[PDB]
RNA sequence: GGUGAAAUUCUUGGAUUUAUUGAAGACUAACUACUGCGAAAGCAUUUGCCAAGGACGUUUUCAUUAAUCAAGAACGAAAGUUAGGGGAUCGAAGAUGAUCAGAUACCGUCGUAGUCUUAACCAUAAACUAUGCCGACUAGGGAUCGGGUGGUGUUUUUUUAAUGACCCACUCGGCACCUUACGAGAAAUCAAAGUCUUUGGGUUCUGGGGGGAGUAUGGUCGCAAGGCUGAAACUUAAAGGAAUU
């Protein structure tokens, strides 16, 4: 993958993890 | 695409040049050979007439044709029709424009383009925006092939160019200004006044376009076309 | 500059500050030049010009306010008009 | 009841020995004790009331009269002004851009106050609590609080009624509708969010 | 060099080797000393006194003509300014940018220059306080800076 | 590895210039980086002046020439054969 | 002693009305309650009265201006344009 | 002794325009173009179609009364091409060789003083 | 109208085109360069105002006040955010036209946010000269920018004074460039990337095989998007750099 696309993928995945985080904490 | 149009008329013969009459144009007395040309116009009817539809018109011609000589070919004079006299439309000075061939010819690289403009009102209340151009030149015995300026001589010559144009326009009429641009005496005045700052070359005035027209004054027109 | 000239006068010559003191100096004729800020009341300025014309003195206008005039003089407070009792070691009287 | 401060300018009666007091809407930069020169041959100064027929183009004016002898028609709200666009010498008429953005053509003998109406930027702070809105509307009229028609009974409002809270019919109401059916958007040419230029 | 810029140009004065000079000078030491204080009495800073005495009089430098320097002579005869001249002009320049930045706030270039000037003033003030020229508690106050320049 | 001392094209001491647009494919390129070719060609095609001269009012003497400056992107300049690749030794040639 | 670190003046509203609205009303109220100076006297004594009215306590001269600012930027630009037009026409 | 006109030969890609005009500019004579002579929609701007189009513009003008015209050959201009079309120079030869004398050729293509933006994006017309 | 070719779309309601204007916003061609300025980002119409800066000239003054920097602070492209103004072209999304086995990609026509500006945030880039800052020395050559010096030098106004613009020589600071390789480097290459096994001028920051990973968690800044600091478990014997055929 390109660096931009890999970083975008992990950023979206981080957004999803933080959205899941906000439900419990 | 003669056979590709599908919808030609969404709503659902006589040749139009039989109702058109030739009209011969004339030019100010500033230009020697008046002899402008001829133009079409719809025949004079009771609804719109021909004078009203021909009253507003600006015809563009070349100064070389007007003056007969050939050293004015790069300058084209724009004449505006404003009044008729029974099959001879009469014009007046409307502007001057340097042809694209000449303007892009003097514009070369490895030289400095000096430009300026002035908004000045004449004696006859003709608010005019006059443009001027100037290019730096390689003086004789010079070996450096750039011939650039230091941006301070440019401002100085720009100030001198502006005041020269202001002086020769404020204190004269439109007819006098037209009779002044043709001999190109303004270029001589500039090259006399800005020769102590930088040599320069191709001193010219670009456009004398009109901005505001005063009261119609059909009296001045009759003096123009004697 | 005018600010440097005023500072030199304040340092060397005799100066007085305020409006009543300026009027007193004009009355006694011990004044030569008066500098009035562009922020003083127009009535006060006009009366100052009347006194100056009666006493045959010079009038100068400071293109600022009372704060700027006080800063140029060298004081923290607000000065509306300064009367120059003695030039001292400066030249503000002879020039400008 | 008005967000624009008022200025009490008093004049001298030219025909009788008596002081006339006039109420003018205060403009930005106008202070007490200021001399206001109202008339035709005045100067282009803030607060002056020169007619629009003797001012240069691009002039910012206020309290513009629709017709001569109106004593204030347009630009009477805080922070609003009228822009002069041009003048016609023959058949004297001045062209004006109004605060709404609608082109207008008025007579050249319409007097207007030079400047910008004071109190500009008044609607830039949320009323925050209902008390501020109540106090603001009490000094104006009985138009607060306002009850939604969709929460009403079918007899008290056309949009009311039903087991749910829905309009039922289209909110857009034609211009040629009699009194009673005009509850919603009146002659709405377009609806929805205004995205892009308004093509004014 | 150029403490607060990227320049590296070298340009200064090259004094002559002759510590006893300029030979052709004929005026006395006392004559130039009373000229120094006369110029100092009319508000001229030591730099301008040397400049005026160098181009108008025959005084090449006031160190070989006299026994001391211009600032040294001013202090001895009682015409020494309270604050150093170089610091005085630096503070004068600083309040000029602050005056410029109080009306045209959107000038970020002036803000960067103002920080550079203020940093330069503080560095110079530290040396003067250390060398026991200014009061030990002397500080550069922005509000009081305009009053300090008088 | 590094190919040219001037990395993109003709830019040492500026850092940034206003970009220009290619005339062929509308590609945004820096003004220095763009390859410029000046067109001095006459308003008429090759030959055909003699046909114009016979049907020319006034003693000719017009012969206008159109002047235009064209900016080409790297992809378009190579594709249009205006700019061609060279050997390493020929690369240094100006 | 920095009783409030970010809330500032609008600590009266508490936790109500929303952070964004509190920030906007703080930004406008700071200028509304700020103290200005007379242009006719120079002393920092101009204070807001009613909406659009700015009256003082030393010089007592009252100025009409913005709702929360003694001089609107739009008003200043309009005044500059008016002065330029007057200078052009009266020359 | 010779009435004059203006050619206004608009030369671009996919189309070509020859529109004879009187000296003033209001009158319009023989606005025939190169797209109503070809049946391919790809040779509309081709030199072979401009000659056919200009063959009729020089006959209608002659029938009307116009014997000579001026020439102002132009391009699309704006911020798109700034270069003359493939068939613009062929159209000039067609009416010149049809007995219609010409003179004072001018280039009136609109050159912009850095106005608006050019379609294609920052990465170009990738094809 | 457009494309390699077509189509969507606009056209008896006159499209496209031409001529006379008007309004709106954006932008600063050609002149434009191995050219200038700025700490960097960056900055190209004219005029006026405001303050600032480098270089040069100096027989003016202070006098070692200096150089590099944890912490800390200012500025910081584009994009993005908040609330107004503005909103013409281009145009993340989206709607269609195609091409294609499939094409919500490349191509065509529309088009919202955005592109402009005001006030407040965001602190990122291939933000690169992939080369930190200060100082000293070392092979030559030419051109060029700014200032200065000299030459009855040339030209210029009143032929001839000045000044200005050019020629030659010199000097200081620059953006840089051409040829060589003492010297360095793995090589590509370098007037430094040289004066490093003959190892030492002063100072700051960063890296210790490739993935996991700039991820998880804990702090911290931010309205958010995101920024700063920042692992471990586990897995692998290879990745990676310059050149040769």
């Amino acid at each position: 993958m390109r660096a931009k696309w890999r970083k975008k993928r992990t950023r979206r995945l981080k957004r999803k993890r933080r959205k899941v985080r906000a439900r419990s904490k | 695409a003669v056979g590709k149009n599908k919808r030609l008329s969404k709503g659902k013969v006589v040749d139009p040049f039989t109702r058109k009459e030739w009209f011969d144009i004339k030019a100010p007395s500033t230009f020697e050979n008046r002899n402008v040309g001829k133009t079409l116009v719809n025949k004079s009817t009771g609804l719109k007439s021909a004078s009203d539809a021909l009253k507003g018109r600006v015809v563009e011609v070349c100064l070389a044709d007007l003056q007969g000589s050939e050293d004015h070919s790069f300058r084209k004079i724009k004449l505006r029709v404003d009044e008729v006299q029974g099959k001879n439309l009469l014009t007046n000075f409307h502007g001057m424009d340097f042809t694209t061939d000449k303007l892009r010819s003097m514009v070369r690289k490895w030289q400095t383009l000096i430009e300026a403009n002035v908004t000045v009102k004449t004696s006859d209340d003709y608010v005019l925006r006059i443009f001027a151009i100037a290019f730096t030149r390689k003086q004789a015995n010079q070996v450096k092939r750039h011939s650039y300026a230091q941006s301070s001589h440019i401002r100085a010559i720009r100030k001198v160019i502006s005041e020269i144009l202001t002086k020769e326009v404020q204190g004269s009429t439109l007819a006098q200004l037209t009779s002044k641009l043709i001999p190109e005496v303004i270029n001589k005045e500039i090259e006399n006044a800005t020769k102590d700052i930088f040599p320069l070359q191709n001193i010219h005035v670009r456009k004398v376009k009109l901005l505001k027209q005063p009261k119609f004054d059909v009296g001045a027109l009759m003096a123009l076309h004697g | 500059s005018i600010n440097q000239k005023l500072a030199l006068v304040i340092k060397s010559g005799k100066y007085t500050l305020g409006y009543k003191s300026t009027v007193k100096s004009l009355r006694q004729g011990k004044s030569k030049l008066i500098i009035i800020a562009a922020n003083t009341p127009v009535l006060r300025k006009s009366e100052l010009e009347y006194y100056a014309m009666l006493s045959k003195t010079k009038v100068y206008y400071f293109q600022g306010g009372n704060n700027e005039l006080g800063t140029a003089v060298g004081k923290l407070f607000r000065v509306g008009v300064v009367s120059i009792l003695e030039a001292g070691d400066s030249d503000i009287l002879t020039t400008l | 009841g008005r967000g624009a401060p008022l200025a009490k300018v008093v004049f001298r009666d030219p025909y009788k020995y008596r002081l006339r007091e006039e109420i003018f809407i205060a403009n930005e930069g106008v202070h007490t004790g200021q001399f206001i020169y109202a008339g035709k041959k005045a100067s282009l100064n803030v607060g002056n009331v020169l007619p629009l027929g003797s001012v240069p183009e691009g002039t910012i004016v206020s309290n513009v009269e629709e017709k001569p002898g109106d004593r204030g028609a347009l630009a009477r709200a805080s922070g609003n002004y009228v822009i002069i666009i041009g003048h016609n010498p023959d058949e004297n008429k001045t062209r004006v851009r109004l605060p709404s953005g609608a082109k207008k053509v008025i007579s050249s003998d319409a007097r207007g106050v030079i400047g910008v109406i004071a109190g500009g930027g008044r609607v830039d702070k949320p009323l925050l609590k209902a008390g501020r809105a109540f106090h603001k509307y009490r000094l104006k009229r009985n138009s607060w609080p306002k009850t939604r028609g969709v929460a009403m009974n079918p007899v008290d409002h056309p949009h009311g009624g039903g087991n749910h809270q829905h309009i039922g019919k289209a909110s857009t109401i034609s211009r040629g509708a009699v009194s009673g059916q005009k509850a919603g958007l009146i002659a709405a040419r377009r609806t929805g969010l205004l995205r892009g230029s308004q093509k004014t | 060099g150029r403490m607060h810029s990227a320049g590296k140009g070298i340009s200064s004065s090259a004094i002559p080797y002759s510590r006893n000079a300029p030979a052709w000078f004929k005026l006395s030491s006392e004559s130039v000393i009373e000229q120094i204080v006369k110029y100092a009495r009319k508000g001229l800073t030591p730099s301008q006194i040397g400049v005026l005495l160098r181009d108008a009089h025959g005084v090449t430098q006031a160190r070989v003509i006299t026994g001391n320097k211009i600032m040294r002579i001013l202090k001895s005869n009682g015409l020494a300014p309270e604050i150093p001249e170089d610091l005085y002009y630096l503070i004068k320049k600083a309040v000029s940018v602050r005056k410029h930045l109080e009306r045209n706030r959107k000038d970020k270039d002036a803000k960067f220059r103002l920080i550079l000037i203020e940093s330069r003033i503080h560095r110079l003030a530290r040396y003067y306080r250390t060398v026991a020229v200014l009061p030990p508690n002397w500080k550069y106050e922005s509000a009081t800076a305009s009053a300090l320049v008088n | 590895p590094k190919k040219r001392a001037s990395n993109g094209r003709n830019k040492k001491g500026r850092g940034h210039v206003k970009p220009v647009r290619c005339v062929n494919c509308s590609k945004s390129i820096p003004k220095d980086k763009a390859i410029k070719r000046m067109a001095i060609r006459n308003i008429v095609e090759a030959a055909a002046v003699r046909d114009l001269s016979e049907a020319s009012v006034y003693p000719e003497y017009a012969l206008p020439k159109t002047y235009n400056k064209l900016h080409y992107c790297v992809s378009c300049a190579i594709h249009a054969r205006i700019v061609r690749v060279r050997s390493r030794e020929d690369r240094k040639n100006r | 002693a920095k009783r409030t670190k970010k809330v500032g003046i609008t600590g009266k509203y508490g936790v109500r009305y929303g952070s964004s609205l509190r920030r906007q009303v703080k930004k406008l109220e700071i200028q509304q309650h700020a103290r200005y100076d007379c242009s006719f006297c120079g002393k920092k004594t101009v204070k807001r009265g009613a909406a659009g009215i700015w009256t003082c306590s030393c010089c007592k001269k009252t100025v009409a201006g913005g709702a929360y600012t003694v001089s609107t930027a739009a008003a200043a630009t309009v005044r500059s344009t008016i002065r330029r037009l007057r200078e052009m026409v009266e020359a | 002794s010779q009435v004059f006109g203006v050619a206004r030969i608009y030369a671009s890609f996919n189309d070509t325009f020859v529109h004879v005009t009187d000296l003033s500019g209001k009158e319009t004579i023989a606005r025939v173009t190169g797209g109503m002579k070809v049946k391919a929609d790809r040779d509309e701007s081709s030199p072979y179609a401009a000659m056919l189009a200009a063959q009729d513009v020089a006959a209608k003008c002659k029938e009307v009364g116009i014997t000579a015209v001026h020439v102002k050959i132009r391009a699309t201009g704006g911020t798109r091409t700034k270069t003359p079309g493939p068939g613009g120079q062929a159209a000039l030869r067609a009416l010149a060789r049809s007995g219609l004398r010409i003179g004072r050729i001018e280039d009136v293509t609109p050159v912009p003083s850095d106005s608006t933006r050019k379609k294609g994006g920052r990465r170009g017309r990738r094809l």
